[PDB]
């Protein structure tokens, strides 16, 4: 009855804030607060249903409250109860997704243990204080990431470069061995043993090249399995960090809320 | 952690001489050494004379006969036909040069790497790609590059110079009051100077012209004063304006900006700049035919993949089933196996932002087996589905530690297009590579998300299959759905409620209610057609025939204005028939002021297109290719983002097309591209392997180099990416240094080659700065100039400066330098410093008469931002982020931070004020008053602001909407409308005007202790006072 002490009454929260509430949440989840307009008495009606926040205007005229044109209800808790036990089919043919589960504010209120205001403000505090450090070490390791993601997309370009590289390599040894196989057979018969060995030398010379061009590439093979490894721990480290940090900023929210409710107001 | 991007892989300078590997035709190798500036026909030339001694010669020809092939860094097997390129600027992976006999297509091989380098990657990649979208997009946007390279050679050479220097214009002639009064009789005094022969002397003629004179009545004006010593017939004399009027066309002095177009002179910004600072256009006139010399030929050739061979029908509609979707497996996962418990897959059918019907988890299973096999069931009817419909779906953990209280997080997030782009209905197993969750996303989802395989294959993947209906099935066509359509068959009070609705904003809370009521009246919706919006969000997206319904209503919708037909194109309306309406209005009622004005939110949404092919993009390129100013920031912006891999296979095609449609300016982009590089280059030198030294040795390096041939070629003689019109000449080296800042940023100056430079910018500065990301400056430089821009036309002259800030890479950028100004912070480090410190240095900097205007600058500047800033935001101010020109000007630096950031990390639910008047600008305002608040002045002051307030509040849809097309921008700052509600609050849009304006003043009164009053009575907001 009391419609300041109704449980899913929130008063002037955004619908910002009702959306955060309702994230993910069941059909039937409700709640309602203050209209967006702040206009003395004209209340928003917040319904979940489809994977959607619907927004249900609560008209207030003369001595009634209600949804349609017959205001048929005389207070705010009259209607909520009143769509509680039955489908919504009256204010609409359609939708008759009733109201089910309310959001309560009582279970909130909970996670804040303390009655004075001086143990308030102290897990105020220390939360906060470990919410920022907790912040700045996310924001190390997302950069730590973003590094290393780049430089793993640069090695990978540079072993491909490798590949087209040794096979160009590899070419000409096939194409020195096209052509000197003849050279070499007639150059003995000629009798020209020196000559021969420029040949060879020069073979030899370009089969040492691939042997290096190969072992670079091999070496950078290695530093990848390693950098692709690091990047996956650094991976598990955000993932662990990063519902731990969300669950932090809303303690410390209503810590700071609670801080406010029990604190002079306007 | 060092690998290096440079002249070679894994080092940034080749050394003065270096070893070079010759592979010779014969088989054999010679190591040359070579000078790293040497060119490639000094390279060859030294080779063949050297390979006369190596075994085999004689199978070698005429060293004319071949050129060089090699490997690059971006791994491309590379042919060099240009032989005036220099080793160290080849890109080469390793130092090593192969000889070959050049063959195949001599022409589209030199034009594909130009191309290439362009856009940052080989285009031979896209020969490769499989996908049929892919090629399909390549092949069929030639439809638009021909159109345009049509359009463009129709009337030569005019037509082509209207494309190569457009008319630099207002969006309307007409003229606000405040700039009108300024004119003398509604007349301006020009400048028109004549460079004549054969000593090239300036000549000076000085007209006093009507503000509305075309440039060729200026012309005519100019001959008359000429010939008017020389006196004869007036026939004679206006035949000889008549016949010699259009043999001369006006440009701006000291830049190439051209009036070539019949608007009124008023209307083009130079002008309209001139006359509101009382500044004297300078103008200088030549022949026509020394303009038109200047063109180049721009030939458009059809590429060879224009040329190449390639590769039951059931309508959705007939389908009787639920929605089925199967998640089989995924790879694998990175999670730490001890601080999970489950992971699972969350799945969601979405139409834009918006699901369809409620989200579907897959059961858990542990982190070490992602398996499923699991046939999801959706709530809603095949024939139900929207033709824009996603699955939207992500791999998530589930820790259960605490109570019943559960933490979930995202792994990995992928998105699907439910049909393809032949509106064929997907089936059959699919694979699909995740992608990482955006820094600070934090929903379970992301439905904003591009839609796609991630193209690196080493991510989690996971295997899909869509059901089969042993049929291929497709999206009904048009016909179909329009019978449908007919298949389905207060007035005051409603009326106005219709235009109240209306009259709201974009991210207007709309109730169940409205749209119910939107939806019934939506046939008499069509006499106020703005509100199309907000009837498209009443529809119901998941029925079929209320689709239908509202596709023929679109079909005949009047158009609207480009400023709300943009709302259209954001990621809350992917459906592609309202896409394509908004597109229409955009090529009807859109000036290419505004497009240019908008262009970084409409490359935005780009991203948001469900196809590589649509209507949008079409319209931009075209656009992009008709006009070259259009052009230019159209590439920068896509080149921008190409790092990036969720757009780049889309921006990359883009950049395609438009680098073979756009002629010569691609010889023009590609000097700056390559003086980028070198920037780029550089500065990672400085940054990595100087990075412990002192400035001192750090600018002697900085000095060496830029002396070097292959630097000085590459950083002298092009154009100014921040101002394409304005040419970067020679370097200044003198005033080239190392600013003290943190990221070692470049401080630039070039000569202004223009003969005429002395007249203005005859300095062309530029701070060159790699390692911060750009892109939030940008936008707020960019939302800086659009309110500047809606003030001046109310008439309300608040001097802002959106200096020129471009983001070109991955965190690297160029920044405009502003001239003769200083931090606030520096004025008090110069003449010990009190609260009137400024006041005193703006006194000495402007003596006498022009005291007063110095003042008044201050104050319109001051008033300007002092709004804004409030407004969008902005990190807090202090002396080193706020400059003042000496004549008084006051502007902003270095935002890089906006709307509800701070309340994310601190909690607390506040609207701040950024800039806060502190005495020394009260001060400065009231002329040295002791009570400063009390002023005649101050009060004007305020009346500024609140003018300026109130402006941006009626325009609250075109800001919204511009900040909503950024979303899925990467900005972590925006990443979803909860961070644009930041500004309908400081815009009070869910008040009253009046209502807002209380708001503000009370704003203003709680950070300055007072001191804000009201020319107003409490009841009315009537005037009282005076
Ligand atoms: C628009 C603009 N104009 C300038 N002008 C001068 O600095 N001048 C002008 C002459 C003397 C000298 C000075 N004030 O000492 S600085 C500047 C600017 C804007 C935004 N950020 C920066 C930096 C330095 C923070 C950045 F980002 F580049 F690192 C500079
Ligand atoms: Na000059």
């Amino acid at each position: 009855m009391s419609l300041q002490d109704a449980e899913w009454y929130w008063g002037d929260i955004s619908r910002e804030e009702v959306n955060e509430k309702l994230r993910d949440t069941a059909d039937g989840t409700f709640l309602v607060r203050d209209a967006s307009t702040k206009m003395h008495g004209d209340y928003t009606l917040t319904l979940r249903k489809g994977g959607n926040n619907k927004l249900i205007k609560i008209f207030h005229r003369d001595g009634k409250y209600g949804f349609s044109d017959p205001l048929t209800f005389s207070s705010v808790v009259e209607l909520i109860n009143h769509y509680r036990n039955e489908s919504l089919a009256q204010y609409n043919p359609k939708l008759d997704v009733k109201l089910l589960y309310p959001v309560s504010k009582y279970q909130q209120d909970q996670v804040v243990k303390e009655d004075n205001i001086e143990a308030v403000g102290k897990k105020l505090h220390e939360y906060n204080t470990q919410f920022q450090e907790k912040s700045r070490e996310y924001d190390r390791l997302y950069e730590e990431y973003t590094r290393t993601s780049q430089e793993i997309q640069m090695k990978r370009t540079a072993i491909e470069a490798f590949n087209e590289t040794i096979k160009i390599f590899e070419e000409q040894c096939q194409t020195q061995e096209r052509y000197s196989k003849e050279y070499i057979e007639k150059f003995k018969r000629e009798g020209n043993e020196k000559e021969i060995q420029r040949i060879m030398h020069n073979y030899d010379k370009l089969k040492s090249r691939i042997s290096e061009i190969i072992d670079s590439r091999r070496r950078l093979e290695e530093d990848l399995k390693k950098q692709a490894a690091e990047y996956r721990e650094i991976d598990k480290r955000m993932n662990s960090i990063k519902p731990d940090l969300i669950q932090l900023r809303k303690t410390r929210d209503q810590y700071l809320m609670w801080l406010t409710q029990k604190g002079v107001r306007q | 952690p060092r690998p290096s991007s440079g002249e070679l892989w894994g080092i940034h300078l080749m050394p003065p001489r270096i070893l070079v590997e010759c592979l010779l035709p014969n088989g054999m190798i010679v190591t040359l050494e070579c000078l790293r500036e040497a060119t490639l026909i000094t390279i060859k030339h030294e080779l063949f004379k050297e390979a006369r001694k190596y075994p085999l010669h004689q199978l070698l020809q005429d060293e004319s006969s071949y050129i060089f092939v090699s490997v690059t860094q971006e791994a491309e097997r590379e042919e060099f036909f240009d032989e005036t390129r220099r080793l160290c600027d080849l890109r080469l992976f390793q130092p090593f040069l192969k000889v070959i006999e050049p063959v195949g297509n001599r022409e589209e091989k030199i034009l594909n790497r130009e191309i290439g380098f362009a856009i940052g990657m080989p285009v031979c990649e896209f020969d490769m790609v499989k996908d049929p979208e892919v090629q399909d997009f390549r092949r069929n946007i030639l439809n638009v590059c021909k159109e345009a390279v049509d359009l463009r050679d129709l009337n030569s050479p005019h037509s082509r110079a209207m494309y190569v220097y457009p008319p630099n214009v207002e969006s309307s002639p007409e003229l606000p009051k405040h700039i009108y009064n300024k004119l003398d009789k509604g007349q301006i005094i020009v400048v028109i100077w004549v460079i004549v022969s054969p000593n090239n002397d300036k000549q000076k003629y000085t007209l006093k012209i009507n503000h509305d004179c075309v440039p060729e009545q200026v012309i005519a004006e100019a001959i008359r004063k000429k010939t008017r010593s020389k006196k004869l017939s007036s026939e004679q004399l206006k035949l000889c304006v008549l016949e010699y009027q259009g043999k001369y066309i006006l440009k701006v002095c000291g830049c190439d900006e051209y009036f070539l177009e019949k608007y009124p002179l008023s209307q083009y910004k130079y002008i309209r700049s001139c006359i509101m600072l009382g500044r004297m256009p300078n103008l200088m006139l030549m022949a026509k035919e020394s303009l038109y010399s200047q063109l180049p030929m721009d030939c458009f050739t059809m590429p060879s993949y224009s040329r190449r061979i390639s590769t039951s029908t059931k309508s959705l509609w007939v389908i009787n089933s639920a929605l089925r979707i199967k998640i089989l497996c995924a790879t694998y996962v990175n999670v730490n196996i001890r601080d999970i418990d489950k992971i699972y897959v969350r799945t969601g059918i979405y139409h834009g932002g918006e699901p369809l019907c409620d989200n579907v988890n897959t059961q858990r299973v542990p982190c070490s087996n992602p398996r499923w096999n699991e046939w999801l069931n959706y709530d809603i009817y095949i024939p139900d589905l929207p033709r824009a419909a996603r699955l939207c779906l992500s791999i998530c953990s589930v820790k259960g530690r605490k109570g019943a209280k559960e933490e979930h997080c995202p792994l990995a997030w992928g998105n699907i297009n439910l049909f393809d782009y032949t509106d064929t209905l997907v089936s059959g197993k699919m694979a699909l590579n995740l992608w990482p969750v955006p820094h600070g996303l934090e929903d379970l989802l992301n439905p904003i998300g591009v839609t796609g395989s991630n193209p690196n294959k080493e991510t989690p993947c996971l295997e899909l299959e869509f059901d089969w209906f042993s049929s291929v099935v497709k999206f009904p066509d048009m016909s179909v759905i329009e019978e449908h359509a007919n298949w389905s068959v207060l007035r005051e009070n409603d009326k106005e409620q219709l235009k109240a609705i209306s009259t709201r904003d974009p991210l207007s809370e709309i109730t169940e209610q409205e749209k119910d009521f939107l939806w019934s009246h939506r046939h008499y919706c069509v006499t106020i057609p703005e509100i199309l919006p907000k009837l498209l969000l009443s529809v119901k997206w998941n029925s079929r025939d209320e689709v239908a319904q509202m596709y023929c209503l679109v079909k005949d919708w009047p158009p609207i204005k480009p400023e709300q037909a943009m709302e259209l194109l954001d990621c809350n309306y992917p459906d592609p028939m309202v896409r394509g309406f908004a597109v229409r209005c955009l090529e009807k009622y859109l000036t290419d002021d505004k497009l240019s004005q908008y262009l970084i939110q409409l490359v935005q949404v780009l991203k948001y297109e469900q196809y590589l092919d649509n209507l949008l993009v079409r319209f931009l390129l075209k656009k992009a290719l008709t006009n070259q100013r259009i052009g230019h920031f159209f590439f920068w912006h896509l080149k921008s983002e190409m790092h990036n891999k969720t757009v780049s296979q889309r921006f990359g095609l883009l950049l395609e097309s438009y680098c073979r449609a756009c002629g010569m300016y691609l010889k023009h982009l590609n000097r700056q591209v390559e003086a980028m590089e070198k920037l780029i280059n550089l500065t990672d030198i400085l940054k990595q392997e100087k990075k412990d030294e002192t400035q001192k040795v750090q600018m002697k390096f900085l000095v060496e180099q830029m002396r070097r041939p292959d630097f000085m070629d590459a950083l002298q003689g092009f154009l100014s990416p921040l101002n394409p019109a304005h040419q970067l000449g020679n370097l200044r080296l003198e005033e080239c240094r190392i600013m003290s800042s943190a990221k070692r940023p470049l401080w630039l100056n070039w000569e202004n080659p223009d003969i005429m430079s002395e007249l203005l910018f005859q300095n062309n500065e530029i701070i060159f700065k790699n390692g911060d990301d750009l892109r939030q400056d940008m936008l707020t430089l960019q939302i800086i100039r659009i309110m500047e821009n809606i003030w001046q036309n109310q008439g309300l002259d608040l001097r802002m400066l959106p200096y020129g800030c471009l983001s070109i890479g991955d965190c690297v950028g160029l920044i405009e330098v502003v001239r003769n100004s200083h931090t606030i912070m520096q004025i008090q480090c110069k003449g010990q410093f009190n609260s009137h410190t400024l006041h005193q240095w703006l006194k000495d900097k402007n003596k006498g008469e022009i005291y007063d205007a110095a003042i008044d600058l201050f104050t319109r500047s001051c008033a300007g931002y002092c709004v804004a800033t409030f407004i969008l935001g902005i990190g807090d101010r202090h002396n080193s982020n706020i400059m003042v020109k000496d004549d008084g000007q006051l502007f902003h630096i270095d935002f890089g931070h906006f709307l509800d950031h701070k309340k994310k990390k601190f909690g607390y639910k506040r609207e701040r004020v950024p800039f806060v008047l502190t005495q020394d600008f009260l001060i400065v305002i009231s002329k040295g008053a002791q009570e400063c608040t009390k002023t005649r002045e101050f009060e004007r002051f305020q009346e500024m602001c609140y003018k300026a307030y109130l402006a941006i509040r009626q325009h609250a849809n075109l800001f919204i909407n511009l900040f909503s097309m950024m979303l899925g921008s990467g900005m972590p700052e925006l990443q979803s409308f909860d961070d644009i509600a930041y500004i309908r609050k400081t815009l009070a849009l869910d008040k009253t005007e009046q209502e807002a304006l209380e708001y503000f003043m009370k704003q203003m009164n709680d950070a300055h202790h007072g001191g804000w009053t009201t020319k107003m009575d409490w009841i009315f907001h009537t005037i009282k006072q005076h």
